[PDB]
RNA sequence: UGGGAGAGGUA
């Protein structure tokens, strides 16, 4: 390595990485990766959408429309062009469609008109190399939901009807897109139906509407009891295996054996006895059959009347008549009370519909009611709801959780129910109800799968393609034949409009948090249960806010909001992936004969259920097996103790559980779970700073989230640094990574001082120096807060746990006045403002330095186009930009006909409204940019900035050129120097006239022709690349309808820290800054070092976050080390000494992985790496594989310091001692983007609401403190009668006593004269608007 | 049926589907 | 001016 080489991490975890840490956005890109790419079969987005659609026929089948293949065209402008310019970053989708003609008049007339044209079906935004869209500038996220799979889930309730207190149990079938089919129960132990949460029909209805008899439905959902009747004394054939336990209602009977007596409950042994016999045919009273159903349909054959149809309870005259008639052998259906139930019997005798065309008109009655229900209107309403494809569909995913929860074996199927699935599914829940199965578990990670950017935005391409496809289809039908193009019906506003509508309001669609690399990255790897299709914030219980037991290495337990948000809102873990199907999946060793291999297995989160899994935690030897017997692990949600053998997977690390934010702090392990929650939410917030500080107390983790943020420049291609810059840097590639056509050059262009979502600064400084030779993978620019290529959100705090005169009493903070002095929390927060020049109908808008009735101070400020410089120093209420209004003409004086008549100024009187910094704001002017529209001139100012960026780009364009003709004259000194021999006489003339000399002709003189035509081409190309890059930045803006030119100002604030200033660790350690102390005030030991800031002890041991005090104290021994090294740096003592102790400190743990060894590094790589380590040696503890405190006792005993880990302080001011020692060390502090500048308001009178007449809400626009119900409460708990009619009335909504207030404070008399607030008149009026007439009644 | 519903395009729909339809 | 949604955050 390179980057590593320079300043390498103690690392103090004791176990191997058999996995390292994947790339942390691949659930973004892979899934829009899916979504726009090209796939032959295996359907996903684009194709999958227009084969969902394609083909379509006509009205009648005429002609019809092919899709041939699409593609997608080059976007207009780069990333950086669109974030400029203010629009999408998007791409024209290009797509090749067929259009035949059916000739109708032919019997198949196949072939008439074949037209295969390119139609232009709207835009698509592109994704970024980052994960982010750009969407009208701005740029934004797509979260990922998780929602509940499609498929079948028997579930139930728990005590709903109080009456007895049972069990409910019922179905629900989720389609991926279509109606819902819910069957339930009812305290009657009847099986019902909704369709889409509608009234409840019996479940039989959509039996008979699948054309089932009431005999299938017997057959379907009973077994027979078969009953034959001989000599007029009833005989049974009784299978033995239909009686538990329940009494017997006649002393059974067999050939010549007496079993089982009357009154006497049949045993299991009475089974066995029933069994060895071997009986078929058994005798039975007439009383026994009375209580029977008959499940056969019978009719008198003789005459031909129904004697007893299905489902009837038949009697005494009808057994009767059944002997009587000659039906000698009966079929009967076999109830039970234990387990086999009389449900769908019940449910026939309720059904009150007969056949298949009344149960039709039962279910049109119920889906679209108070109409006329007819037999085909009907028929294609039901089979429109769930057999058909075009209004109905599982996508596979359904259909094998469908399969799964059937007990089926095939995986794929049919999109569409069927009768089978629909019989399968009560089959199913009539198991539930008799006992055998059990319901399933509502917020398992095998019930929630994740739909992500990709599948969304290929579901609103099919909402827009289908919003399409019926307009397209209607023309089809009735427009004209040999004219018709597909271009002119395909329209382009459906898809665009619908696919633009997703991307930039919908509810997943989030502004990204850019405060730092982790607030982005946290929220590219986020996990929503709310949006379309998903849960709701308000009607959310507890059960789907808690931590499920599959949430082991898939969603972390420990990173989401604490709000009204904290468990819908979850953190994806940092192994964690999904399947093909979308659920979450983690990696797992698999363990053979008790050899942990270095096998890895994602299992999923149902697989994982059936298997034990050793714990991270469990000790390994020699690469083979446990080192104890009783190993813990965890199996079927619970984790109890198991044997070394009976082990079947092991985690693949010990982070596996936590997020990407969660495993960043250190001594996790030691933190109560409440406020490491608060910790991981409370990094995301922190600001990055003016100078990056790596934390001397890390995790590992930072390196990682630092290159795949994005937010650093790595290294495309490894090999030397050419040319380094403020903003640019130059590598000249290896000759091996090159490739045999170009020059191997690549150009970095630098981000420097662009603004983030969160206002604060972007630039990247460049860490590489000159000459340095970098690697493939190597940080050549460190971002906005990262060190080196470490994540650095903070600085290391010189810390003291004592309590300082009150200074620190609820969680307060006392800091230093050196912090405030070395500029240490100062961050630059850049702002921008903008001017927008409008077409008003008076008369247009100028942007001129012409401004009226101003003084000549402001107007120093801006140049002679009507600008500010850039540079200058604004401050409050003063110009930045002058626009002036036309005001209108409305009177003809002879003053102002004079005017117009010695000047010209037509508008003379015009209101000056020019662009204004807000008050309170400050800083410099760093970047104005100025767009136009076409046709208007623009100015100077716009030519000058024009021709600045004119330059610039010709420059670049410039050194593009040199070092494409470099590679180019190169591969031709190649081919000649393979041709023949020429070395002296080709590099004795110059490079650029290598084009004259020449030899006899030859393949290689026809190659050098060749090359020198292909130069000539690259000048043409070139040439052609300057006229587009020219013409690009010349044309005028796509600007919004009603605007003429947009003048944008960025400003920039530096903001150090100030009493107010909330401040945080990374345990969840928040606080505000009380008071900056000085250096003299500060305790002190006896060297006379300061603390930086005093912290309270007494927030520790009720919160009981401990990583707080072994961060405190490790950050001690590691500042102690670095001053060892800097004393050593200093004293110029030696290579041999910094080796010898810079290598006792590296190989210091008990037994450790890290194996760093000196021996090999040469002796400049030392000094650099002394250099880099003379500020304190950073140390890595991985979360749950920390550093005890035997560890942090040796450091500590290394660095000459206490092993307690507390000196003696003294007092700063008195200058005596306190009495205990205090423990002193560094923690890493963080300033998190709540800021007093920010917070600070204060109102005396401003606007007013315009329909209450009550002052506005917001700091934006001036609004005054809400004083709501509860302190109105507080107030009249008090007695304060006098208070609260003042802040009803003169400080509100009542006009003349809040004027009359005004002037008799101004006049010195503090008394109110109040009246009737204007709210209440507001309400008077809209109670007499209900048409009620209310009136105040005077007395 | 007269009765159940309250949409008053379909109340419409249901009362324009009464007259015949001319030749 | 100043209204409504949606999203996130602080105590």
């Amino acid at each position: 390595s390179y980057t590593e080489k320079k300043r390498i991490r103690k690392d103090f975890g004791k176990r191997p990485q058999v996995l390292d840490v994947p790339y942390l956005l691949s659930i973004q890109l892979d899934s829009f990766q899916k979504f726009i790419e090209q796939d032959p079969e295996g359907q996903y987005g684009l194709e999958a959408a227009f084969r969902s659609v394609f083909p379509i026929q006509s009205y009648s089948g005429n002609s019809e429309l092919q899709y041939v293949s699409y593609r997608l065209g080059e976007p207009v402008f780069d990333v950086q062009e669109c974030q400029i310019r203010g629009v999408t970053y998007s791409a024209p989708l290009r797509v090749k469609l067929r259009l035949v003609i059916y000739e109708r008049e032919a019997p198949e007339g196949t072939v008439k008109d074949i037209k295969e044209q390119e139609v232009y079906m709207g835009e698509i935004p592109l994704m970024t190399d980052n994960g982010t869209f750009v969407i009208n500038g701005t740029e934004r996220v797509i979260v990922s939901q998780l929602h509940r799979s499609p498929g079948v889930f028997f579930d139930s309730d728990k005590g709903k009807t109080h009456s007895s207190g049972k069990v409910l149990y019922n179905a629900r079938i989720i389609p991926y897109r279509g109606s819902w089919l819910d069957f339930e129960f009812d305290p009657k132990d009847n099986l019902f139906v909704r369709i889409d949460r509608r009234r409840k029909l019996p479940a039989t209805i959509i039996l008979r509407a699948l054309n089932y008899t009431t005999e299938q439905i017997l057959d379907l959902f009973f077994e027979k009891v078969i009953f034959e009747i001989r000599d007029n004394k009833l005989q049974m054939e009784l299978v033995p295996e239909r009686l538990r336990g329940e009494t017997a209602s006649f002393d059974i009977e067999a050939n010549g054996k007496v079993y089982v007596e009357k009154g006497r409950r049949i045993t299991a042994r009475h089974i066995r006895q029933l069994e060895k016999d071997d009986v078929k045919l058994i005798e039975v009273p007439v009383e026994y059959i009375a209580g029977k159903v008959v499940a056969k349909d019978y009719i008198d054959e003789s005459t031909g009347e129904l004697i007893c149809a299905a489902n009837m309870e038949l009697s005494l005259d009808l057994l009767a008549k059944l002997s009587q008639s000659g039906h000698k052998r009966i079929e009967t259906l076999f109830t039970n009370d234990l387990d086999h139930g009389p449900y769908i019997s019940e449910t026939l005798r309720v059904d009150p519909t007969n056949d298949r065309l009344s149960a039709l008109v039962e279910i049109y009655r119920m889906m679209r009611p108070g109409e006329p229900p007819t037999r085909e209107a009907a028929e294609s309403l039901f089979e429109n709801l769930f057999f058909s494809e075009d209004r109905y569909d599982l996508s596979a995913v359904g259909r094998m959780k469908f399969n799964r929860s059937l007990l089926r074996e095939e995986i794929e199927g049919s999109g569409i129910l069927s009768k089978d699935d629909i019989i399968d599914v009560m089959k199913k829940l009539i198991d539930i109800r008799n006992g055998k199965g059990e319901v399933d578990d509502i917020d398992h990670l095998g019930n929630r799968r994740i739909r992500s950017v990709g599948e969304m935005a290929e579901n609103q391409f099919r909402v827009g393609l289908v919003r399409v496809e019926r307009a397209v289809k209607e023309r089809l039908s009735l427009g004209d034949l040999d004219t018709l193009m597909p271009q002119d019906m395909i329209n382009a506003k459906p898809i665009s409009a619908a696919v633009k509508e997703f991307f930039g309001s919908s509810q997943l669609s989030q502004f990204m948090d850019q405060n730092n690399p982790l607030s982005e990255i946290t929220h590219k790897r986020r996990i929503s249960a709310l949006g379309p299709g998903g849960l709701t914030r308000e009607r959310a219980g507890f059960e789907v806010r808690d931590v499920h037991p599959t949430h082991y290495g898939r969603v972390c337990p420990i990173e989401t909001p604490e709000g009204p948000n904290i468990g819908l809102i979850n953190s994806l873990s940092v192994y964690a992936q999904t399947n093909e199907y979308g659920f979450l999946e983690t990696p797992y060793r698999k363990v053979t004969d008790g050899v942990v291999t270095d096998e890895i297995h994602y299992l999923s989160a149902i697989e994982e259920g059936n298997y034990v899994i050793a714990q991270a935690n469990s000790n390994l030897d020699e690469e083979g097996h446990f080192v104890e017997d009783l190993v813990t692990c965890r199996s079927k949600g619970e984790s109890s103790l198991f044997s070394r053998d009976q082990v079947d997977y092991m985690d693949v690390s010990t982070q596996q559980v936590v997020s990407v934010g969660a495993s960043l702090i250190p001594f996790l392990e030691h933190d109560d779970a409440n406020r490491a929650l608060m910790g991981a939410n409370m990094q995301r917030q922190a600001v990055p700073t003016l100078r990056a500080d790596k934390p001397l107390v890390g995790t590992g983790m930072e390196r990682a989230v630092a290159v795949d943020s994005g937010v650093t420049a790595v290294a495309k291609r490894g090999g030397v640094v050419q040319y380094v810059d403020a903003s640019r840097i130059v590598i000249k590639v290896n000759e091996d990574e090159m490739y045999p056509g170009e020059a191997g050059i690549d150009i970095y262009n630098l981000t420097k001082y662009t603004r983030s979502n969160q206002n604060t600064c972007i630039n990247q400084m460049p860490c590489v120096s000159l000459g340095e030779p970098v690697e493939r993978g190597d940080v050549l620019a460190d971002g906005p807060s990262t060190d080196l290529g470490e994540l650095a959100l903070g600085q290391n705090m010189r810390v003291a746990f004592m309590p300082w005169n009150g200074y620190n009493f609820e969680d307060s903070i006392l800091v230093s006045e050196r912090v405030v002095q070395e500029d240490r929390f100062t961050t630059i927060h850049i702002q921008e403002l903008a001017c927008v020049s409008r077409d008003t109908k008076l008369g247009p808008e100028e942007i001129t330095a012409d401004i009226p009735n101003v003084g000549e101070a402001a107007l120093s400020k801006l140049d002679e186009s009507g600008i500010v410089y850039i540079g200058a120093e604004v401050t409050g209420g003063d110009i930045l930009v002058g626009k002036v209004t036309p005001k209108g003409e409305t009177q003809l004086t002879p003053e102002e006909k004079l005017l117009r008549a010695i000047f010209g100024e037509k508008a003379s009187d015009v209101k000056d409204s020019s662009l204004r910094v807000p008050n309170g704001v400050s800083g410099t002017v760093i970047d104005v940019q100025v767009f136009t529209r076409d046709g208007v001139e623009k100015d100077k100012r716009a030519l000058e900035i024009e021709e600045m960026q004119l330059k610039q780009a010709k420059k670049d364009l410039s050194e593009e050129l040199q070092i494409l003709e470099a590679g180019l004259f190169s591969r031709i000194r190649a081919v000649l120097v393979a041709g023949g021999v020429e070395a002296e006489k080709l590099d004795k003339l110059p490079r650029d006239r290598w084009l004259e000399l020449g030899l006899t002709d030859e393949e290689k003189q026809n190659q050098l022709e060749q090359l020198a035509e292909q130069y000539d081409e690259l000048k043409h190309e070139f040439e052609k690349k300057l006229e587009a890059k020219r013409r690009k930045i010349t044309q005028g803006d796509d600007l919004a309808p009603g605007v003429l030119k947009i003048v944008k100002v960025y400003l920039a604030v530096k903001r150090r820290i100030q009493p107010g200033d909330k401040m945080a660790g990374r345990h969840g350690n928040k606080g505000v800054i009380s008071k900056i102390n000085p250096i003299e005030d500060m305790p002190y030991d006896e060297n006379g070092t300061p603390v930086d800031i005093v912290l309270n002890p007494l927030g520790v041991p009720s919160r009981m976050n401990i990583g707080q005090i072994l961060e405190t104290h490790l950050g001690m021994a590691a500042k102690g080390i670095g001053d060892k090294i800097n004393a050593m740096l200093k004293q110029q003592q030696e290579v041999a000494k910094l080796r010898e102790f810079i290598q006792r400190a590296y190989d210091l743990g008990a037994d450790v992985r890290q194996k760093v060894d000196l021996s090999t590094f040469s002796d400049e790589e030392v000094m650099r790496l002394a250099e880099n380590l003379r500020k304190g040696m950073p140390i890595a503890t991985p979360v749950f594989d920390g550093a005890k405190e035997a560890e942090i006792k040796e450091l500590l005993k290394l660095g000459d310091l206490p092993t307690s880990g507390q000196i003696r302080l003294y007092d700063g001011r008195t200058g005596e001692q306190f009495e205990r020692p205090v423990t002193v060390g560094y923690m890493y502090m963080l300033k998190l983007n709540h800021l007093v500048d920010d917070k600070m308001h204060a109102r005396s009178t401003g606007s007013y609401s315009l329909v209450t007449q009550q002052p506005l809400g917001g700091k934006a626009q001036f609004g005054g403190q809400r004083f709501g119900e509860m302190e109105v409460w507080a107030l009249e708990a008090y007695g304060a009668a006098y208070t609260l009619q003042e802040m009803l009335t003169v400080k509100s909504d009542d006009v003349n006593g809040r004027t009359k207030m005004y002037k008799n404070i101004v006049d010195g008399n503090h008394q109110m004269e109040p009246g009737m607030p204007e709210s209440f008149n507001v309400l008077l009026k809209e109670i007499r608007s209900l048409g009620i007439n209310i009136e105040l009644e005077d007395e | 049926e007269i009765g159940r519903t309250t949409d008053p395009v379909r109340m419409y729909m249901r009362e324009m589907g009464t007259v015949e339809l001319l030749t």
